[PDB]
RNA sequence: GUCGACGUACUUCAUAGGAUCA
RNA sequence: CGUCGCUAGUACCGGAACUAAAAGUUCCGUAGGUGAACCUGCGGAAGGAUCAUUAAAG
RNA sequence: UGAAAUUCUUGGAUUUAUUGAAGACUAACUACUGCGAAAGCAUUUGCCAAGGACGUUUUCAUUAAUCAAGAACGAAAGUUAGGGGAUCGAAGAUGAUCAGAUACCGUCGUAGUCUUAACCAUAAACUAUGCCGACUAGGGAUCGGGUGGUGUUUUUUUAAUGAC
C-alpha cells in the first residue's frame, strides 16, 4: 500500500495539461481496445438524448463557451479545439 | 545570421546619415548590400569591410553592371584586425558581438568620423544613451560621453529581422567631438574602473578595497621614482600615507558620500584633479 | 593461485532478488571460474575464496567479486553475466547532486526526466550507448565499456541539467549512427 | 537648462586646463585592470622585476 | 539450495 | 613469510594514481600515474593507462620484497563524486592479476558531513 | 644516482599484549646517519580481525602509534579505533531513527579521549508498522543513558582495560540492556574512539604492557 | 536510423559479442 | 531632435470542425 | 626542349649571378555586464515525461 | 579539453602520512512526515519564555466573525558603519579561439556569500485557489492525545511502566 501511496502522491502533484492529455488518450485507447465499457441499449441512448435536449448543456450559450467566444479567445487553436471537443460531444448525444 | 528586410528603416538610416556628395563612407557589415546601393547613390565613394568572402562576391555581382562601379571598394578581413583608410561617415549593421569594440575604435581613429549611424542592441543602446542618475548609467556611458555624444534615432523591433532575434534593436547616432578633450584615456579609464565596481555604493567604499590600495601605492611609488625622489619599495610602506591622501581628497572634494551612478562628468573630473594634486596617478 | 578471500555486503533490498536468482549465480562462478562460493546469513554477505588446487585464472576471484557487486548495485543478472564473460566492462557511478543541487519536486522531476515515460528515455540511452543504467533513487550506475559509459554519462547529465528529452533523443540517434559507422 | 549647461562647460574647460598644467605618462603605471587578480604568476613577477630594474 | 548457508 | 603493503589508488576524472607504501603509510614504495604510461593527456584516465600503471608498481613491489598489499581505493571526494571511477577498478583488477596478494579492499573516499559550495554554481556544471 | 632502498632498513612492528596476535607486519626507514626519531610518532592502522584472528571483527580498525624502539622491534600503543566505511553505510538504512552520542572523558591514566556510539531503532517481532521511529523524548533518554554508561566505563578503568572492554563488545551489551526498556534497539556499537590528549610518557607502563 | 525505445532482448554479453563478430 | 516614459485613439495576426461523395 | 618569371636561401656591385622548389526547457524577484543577434551571480517555481528493486532483527 | 594553452613543478609540484590554524555547513538517517501566522525551521547539552491538540462533572458568561485607518514580521538580492574573510563568486582581467552531442571551456578572482546595529519590503512570497460557520459518501495508512482488552514482548524475581 505504501508504494502505491507514494506513486499516487507523485502523480497527483503533476498537473501539466499535456501530461494529463497524453494519459487520458492512452486510457481511452485501452478501454476501447478492451471493450471494458458495456454497450448502450436503445433505451440508454434515448434517455441520454432526452436529457441533452432537455438542458441544451452542450452549446455556446454556456458560460465558459460564451466567455471565450465574446473576447476573441477562440481565435487561438488550442481553445478552439476545446470548444470543438465540447461541441462534437454534444452532437454525439444528439445522434439518433 | 539575421538579415533586415524592412526598406523604410534602412531608408531612414541612410537619410539621417546626411552624407554629403563629397563624403567617403565606411560601411561595416555589407551583408547582401541593401544599404550599400543607396549609400553609393549619394556618396563620393564607399569602402566596405566584409568578413565572409561569399557575401562580398555577391555584393560585387549585385553592383556589377551599374554606374556606381568605380565608387565601391571592398575590403576582406576582420574589421578590428584591418587597418582602415580615412573615412568620413560610418554606417553599420554589423553583428552585435562587436558593438563595444567598434565604438571605441571609431573614437580612436587618427581622424575620427564626424558622424556615424550605428545599430545596437536595445539594452546596449540605452546604456550608451544613459545620463547621470539613471539606472543603466555605467562605465560605458561615462567614457563614451567623454569622447563623443550619442543620441537615439530609431527603435527597431523584432519582426523586421528574419529569423527573429531574442532581443529588440535600435539605431543611434554617434558624434566624436573635435577637438578631442585633452584628458589621458588611460587615467580616465582607470579612475572609472575603480569607481564603477558597484555604481550604487559610496565612492569611498569603492576605494576601500585592499587591491585598490596596493595598486595606488605602487603607482605612487612609481611616480615618486619618476621625479627622482627615492622610495623604499616595501609592500606597506605608504599604505598609511596614501590612505591619508585618499581620505583628504575625498573629504575636500565632498565626493566621498556621493554614489558613482549619480556623478556627472564634472564630478569625476574634479576627483581626477584632486587625486593628481595630492600625487596619485591611477593609470 | 594462492588462497584468497573476498566479501561483498548485499543490501537488504537486493538480497531477496539474490534469493530469486541465486540458482543461476553459483553455477557460473563455480564451474567456469572454479571459484568456491558461499554467503554468510549472519553477516548477510557473499564470501568468495580462491581454491588453490582447482582455480587456475588469477583474475577469477576479482572477476566474481565485481560480478556480484554488479548484481548488488541493482543490475539484472544477465546484464551482470557479461562482466564474467568479458574483461573490459566497468561500472560508473555518481549522484544527481554532483551535477546540480536539486531538492524536492525539482529532484523528483529530474529522476523522472531521466527515466522517461515508461522508461523509454532510459531505454533510449542504453541502446544507443551500448550500456545499462540503474536509476536507484538519486543514485545512478552505468555499466559498459569505458568509452561507452562516457557517452551515456553525458546524455544523463544533460537531462539532469534540464535538457528536454526530445533534443537528447535526437542527439542519441546521431551518436548511435556514428557508433555503427565505427 | 541652457544656462546650467554653459556654466558646466566653463567649469569643465577650467578643470581640463588645470589638468594639462600637471600631466605625466602612464606606461610604467600599473593599470586598474589588475584589481580583480589579487595574485600574480611567476611570469608577471619576473616582468615586474625587469621593469623595476629598468627604472632602477 | 546447495550452499545457501554452507560452503559450496 | 608474507610481508604486507598498502596499495593506495586515487581515481580522478583525468588520471589514476597507483601509490604503494608501507603499512604505516609514511614511506612510499612506488608511485606510478596514468600520465607516465601514455602519450596523450586524454587517455590518462583511460583504463589502459591504469593497467600499465598497476603492472609497473607490481613489478617494482616484487623487487623490493612486498608480496601483499591492502587496497585503499579512493576518489576525489570532497564536494565532488564519492565513488571511484573505472580507472580505479581497472588498476585493482591488474593488481590481482599481477600476483600480489590482495589483503583487504576498503573505500576511504573523503566524505564530508556537510561541505562548502561546489564549483558548478546554481545552474550546474559538467554539460 | 642512489636507489633509496639500498639505504633503507627494515623494522618489525609489535602490538599490545591486549591483542592476541602481536605480529602486525613490518615497515622500513632510512638508516641512521637517527632512525628512532623517524620511527617515533608513526601510526599504523590495522583491522582487528588480523590481530584477534577472527572475522567477527572485520569491520573494526585500530590505529597504533609507535612509542618505543628496541633492537628492530617497534613497540606501539593504542592510538584510536574506528569502523570500516562499508559497515557504517550498511547500518544506516531508511525507515529507522539514528541515535548518536559522543562523550569526552579521561581515563585513570590521564588519557583524555572521545567515544562516539551509534544505535538504531528496530521493529519488534509482531510489528506491522513499516517504520520504527522513536519520539524525541525516547532519543534523549537513550542518549543520556548511553553517555552515563560510557563515562562510567571509561573513568573507572585504565586505557588497557578500556581496550580489553572494547574487544569483547561488553559495553554494547550493557548499553542495550540499559536502554532496552526505553525503546528496542539494534546495531548498538562504539562507533569511534579518538585520543585527544596524552599524559607524560612512561616507558615503564609500555614495557609492562608489552611484557 | 530509428532507435529502439523498449528494453533490448539481447543481453550485454550478446550485444558485445555481436560487436566482436 | 524623424528622443524616452506614460495617457489617449485606432489598425493588425491568430477559425475552422464532423459525415458523405470523387 | 628553351627565355624571363614567382617562392625560399647564399653571396656580389636597385642591378647582376647560383641552388632548391610533386603542385594541381519555460519563467519570477533582485543585482550586474566593454568581443552584448544577449550573458552572469543568489533565492524560488513546474506553468517539465517515474523505469527497476525494495518485510532480510528473516 | 574534443585536442591543446595560460597555471604549478628537480628550490620537489600531484600524491602519502603526523599535526596545527581559519571560516562556513549540519550528509547519509530525510519521508509533500513534523513545527511555525507566513517568510521559514535539522549535531549534542543547559537556561529563558511561548504554542497546538488531547483529558476535565474546573472557571467568566457573549467577552464573538470579518476587517478601511494603524501596527509586528517578511526568502534571495541590495544600502549605511564595524568585524570576519575558508569555500563559492556578479564585475574585471587573462589563456584558447580549432571542432556543433560533449558549443561555452579554463586560471586569477573585487563586491557579495558569514556576523553585529539599523534601512530596503520585493518573489511562480502557488493549493497560479480569501476568512469564519453548517451540512453532503465508503476504505485503510500515518502524526499527537485519550479510552478499552482479562492480546504479544519486556522488566530474565514478580510486577508496574516502556514498545508492539
Ligand atoms: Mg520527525
Ligand atoms: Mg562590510
Ligand atoms: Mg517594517
Ligand atoms: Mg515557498
Ligand atoms: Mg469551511
Amino acid at each position: 500500500m505504501f508504494r502505491e501511496e507514494r506513486k499516487a502522491r507523485r502523480l497527483k502533484k503533476i498537473k501539466s495539461k499535456t501530461y494529463r492529455k497524453i494519459k487520458k488518450k492512452e486510457l481511452m485507447k485501452n478501454r476501447e481496445l478492451a471493450a471494458v465499457s458495456s454497450d448502450e441499449d436503445n433505451e440508454d441512448h434515448d434517455i441520454a438524448r432526452a436529457k441533452e435536449r432537455m438542458t441544451l448543456k452542450h452549446k455556446t450559450n454556456s458560460k465558459w463557451a460564451k466567455d471565450m467566444i465574446k473576447h476573441g479567445m477562440t481565435n487561438d487553436a488550442e481553445t478552439r479545439e476545446e470548444m470543438e471537443e465540447m461541441l462534437r460531444q454534444g452532437e454525439r448525444l444528439k445522434a439518433k | 545570421q539575421h538579415i533586415l528586410k524592412n526598406p523604410l528603416v534602412a531608408q531612414g538610416i541612410v537619410d539621417k546619415a546626411q552624407i554629403r556628395p563629397s563624403d567617403v563612407v565606411l560601411e561595416v557589415g555589407p551583408g547582401t548590400g541593401n544599404l550599400t546601393v543607396r549609400i553609393l547613390e549619394q556618396a563620393k565613394n564607399v569602402v566596405a569591410v566584409e568578413m565572409d568572402p561569399r557575401m562580398a562576391a555577391e555584393l560585387t555581382k549585385r553592383v556589377r553592371g551599374t554606374p556606381v562601379e568605380k565608387k565601391l571598394e571592398i575590403m576582406l578581413g576582420d574589421f578590428m584586425k584591418t587597418e582602415l583608410p580615412y573615412f568620413d561617415i560610418c554606417i553599420s549593421n554589423t553583428p552585435y558581438q562587436i558593438s563595444s569594440p567598434l565604438v571605441f575604435k571609431l573614437i580612436n581613429q587618427p581622424r575620427p568620423p564626424r558622424v556615424s549611424i550605428l545599430m545596437f542592441q536595445r539594452e546596449f543602446a540605452l546604456r550608451l544613451l544613459a545620463r547621470p542618475g539613471d539606472s543603466l548609467y555605467c562605465r560605458l556611458s561615462a567614457n563614451v560621453q567623454m569622447w563623443a555624444n550619442v543620441t537615439h534615432i530609431m527603435k527597431v523591433g523584432k519582426n523586421n529581422f528574419r529569423p527573429p532575434p531574442q532581443v529588440e534593436s535600435s539605431v543611434v547616432r554617434l558624434e566624436i567631438k573635435n577637438p578631442r578633450p585633452q584628458v589621458d584615456y588611460n587615467e580616465w579609464d582607470g579612475l572609472l574602473r575603480i569607481v564603477f565596481v558597484r555604481k550604487n555604493r559610496t565612492i569611498s567604499a569603492g576605494f576601500k578595497s585592499t587591491t585598490v590600495m596596493d595598486i595606488l601605492e605602487k603607482n605612487y611609488k612609481t611616480f615618486l621614482a619618476m621625479n627622482n625622489e627615492m622610495v623604499d619599495d616595501t609592500k606597506g610602506s605608504m599604505h598609511d600615507v596614501v590612505k591619508e591622501k585618499i581620505d583628504t581628497v575625498l573629504k575636500e572634494t565632498d565626493l566621498g558620500d556621493k554614489r558613482a551612478g549619480k556623478c556627472d562628468q564634472n564630478d569625476f573630473l574634479r576627483l581626477l584633479y584632486a587625486f593628481h594634486q595630492v600625487g596619485i596617478h591611477f593609470s | 593461485i594462492k588462497f584468497e578471500s573476498r566479501k561483498i555486503m548485499v543490501p537488504p533490498h537486493r538480497m531477496t532478488p539474490l534469493r530469486n536468482s541465486w540458482t543461476k549465480i553459483y553455477p557460473p562462478l563455480v564451474e567456469h571460474l572454479k571459484l568456491q562460493v558461499r554467503m554468510n546469513l549472519k553477516t548477510k554477505s557473499v564470501e568468495l575464496r580462491t581454491n588453490p588446487k582447482f582455480t587456475t585464472d588469477p583474475g577469477a576471484l576479482q572477476k566474481g567479486a565485481d560480478f556480484i557487486k554488479a548484481f548488488t548495485l541493482g543490475f539484472d543478472l544477465d546484464d551482470s553475466i557479461a562482466l564474467l564473460r568479458l574483461d573490459d566492462l566497468y561500472i560508473e557511478t555518481f549522484e544527481v547532486k554532483d551535477v546540480k543541487t536539486l531538492t524536492g519536486d525539482h529532484l523528483s522531476r529530474a529522476i523522472g526526466r531521466i527515466a522517461g515515460k515508461d522508461g523509454k528515455t532510459k531505454f533510449a540511452i542504453e541502446n544507443a550507448t551500448r550500456t545499462r543504467i540503474v536509476l536507484a533513487d538519486s543514485k545512478i550506475h552505468i555499466l559498459g565499456g569505458f568509452t561507452h559509459i562516457r557517452m551515456a554519462r553525458e546524455s544523463v547529465v544533460s537531462l539532469i541539467l534540464g535538457s528536454p528529452p526530445g533534443k537528447v533523443y535526437g542527439n542519441l540517434r546521431t551518436v548511435a549512427s556514428r557508433l555503427k559507422e565505427r | 537648462k541652457f544656462i546650467e549647461h554653459q556654466l558646466k562647460r566653463e567649469e569643465r574647460k577650467t578643470i581640463i586646463g588645470k589638468l594639462q598644467d600637471y600631466k605625466i605618462d602612464t606606461s610604467l603605471l600599473t593599470s586598474s585592470k589588475r584589481l580583480g587578480e589579487g595574485r600574480q604568476t611567476k611570469k608577471e613577477e619576473f616582468k615586474e622585476a625587469l621593469s623595476l630594474e629598468r627604472q632602477g | 539450495l546447495p550452499g545457501w548457508g554452507e560452503w559450496a | 613469510s608474507q610481508v604486507f603493503g598498502v596499495a593506495r589508488i586515487y581515481a580522478s576524472f583525468n588520471d589514476t594514481f597507483v601509490h604503494v607504501t608501507d603499512l604505516s603509510g609514511k614511506e612510499t614504495i612506488a608511485r606510478v600515474t596514468g600520465g607516465m604510461k601514455v602519450k596523450a593527456d586524454r587517455d590518462e584516465s583511460s583504463p589502459y593507462a591504469a593497467m600499465l600503471a598497476a603492472q609497473d608498481v607490481a613489478a617494482k613491489c616484487k623487487e623490493v620484497g612486498i608480496t601483499a598489499v591492502h587496497v585503499k581505493i579512493r576518489a576525489t571526494g570532497g564536494t565532488r563524486t564519492k565513488t571511484p571511477g573505472p580507472g580505479g577498478q581497472a588498476a585493482l583488477r591488474a593488481l590481482a592479476r599481477s600476483g600480489l596478494r590482495i589483503g583487504r579492499i576498503e573505500d576511504v573516499t573523503p566524505v564530508p558531513s556537510d561541505s562548502t559550495r561546489k564549483k558548478g554554481g546554481r545552474r550546474g556544471r559538467r554539460l | 644516482v642512489v636507489d633509496p632502498f639500498t639505504r633503507k632498513e627494515w623494522f618489525d612492528i609489535k602490538a599490545p599484549s591486549t591483542f592476541e596476535n602481536r605480529n602486525v607486519g613490518k615497515t622500513l626507514v632510512n638508516k641512521s646517519t637517527s632512525a628512532s626519531d623517524a620511527l617515533k610518532g608513526r601510526v599504523v592502522e590495522v583491522c582487528l580481525a588480523d590481530l584477534q584472528g577472527s572475522e567477527d571483527h572485520s569491520f573494526r580498525k585500530i590505529k597504533l602509534r609507535v612509542d618505543e624502539v628496541q633492537g628492530k622491534n617497534l613497540l606501539t600503543n593504542f592510538h584510536g579505533m574506528d569502523f570500516t566505511t562499508d559497515k557504517l553505510r550498511s547500518m544506516v538504512r531508511k525507515w529507522q531513527t539514528l541515535i548518536e552520542a559522543n562523550v569526552t572523558v579521561k581515563t585513570s591514566d590521564d588519557y583524555v579521549l572521545r567515544i562516539f556510539a551509534i544505535a538504531f531503532t528496530r521493529k519488534q517481532a509482531n510489528q506491522v508498522k513499516r517504520h520504527s521511529y522513536a519520539q524525541s523524548s525516547h532519543i534523549r533518554a537513550i542518549r543520556k543513558v548511553i553517555s552515563e554508561i560510557l563515562t562510567k566505563e571509561v573513568q573507572g578503568s585504565t586505557l588497557a582495560q578500556l581496550t580489553s572492554k572494547l574487544i569483547p563488545e561488553v559495553i554494547n551489551k550493557e548499553i542495550e540492556n540499559a536502554t532496552k526498556d526505553i525503546f528496542p534497539l539494534q546495531n548498538i556499537h562504539v562507533r569511534k574512539v579518538k585520543l585527544l590528549k596524552q599524559p607524560k610518557f612512561d616507558v615503564g607502563a609500555l614495557m609492562a604492557l608489552h611484557g | 536510423f530509428e532507435l529502439s525505445d523498449v528494453k533490448s532482448s539481447k543481453s550485454l554479453a550478446e550485444i558485445y559479442e555481436d560487436d566482436y563478430t
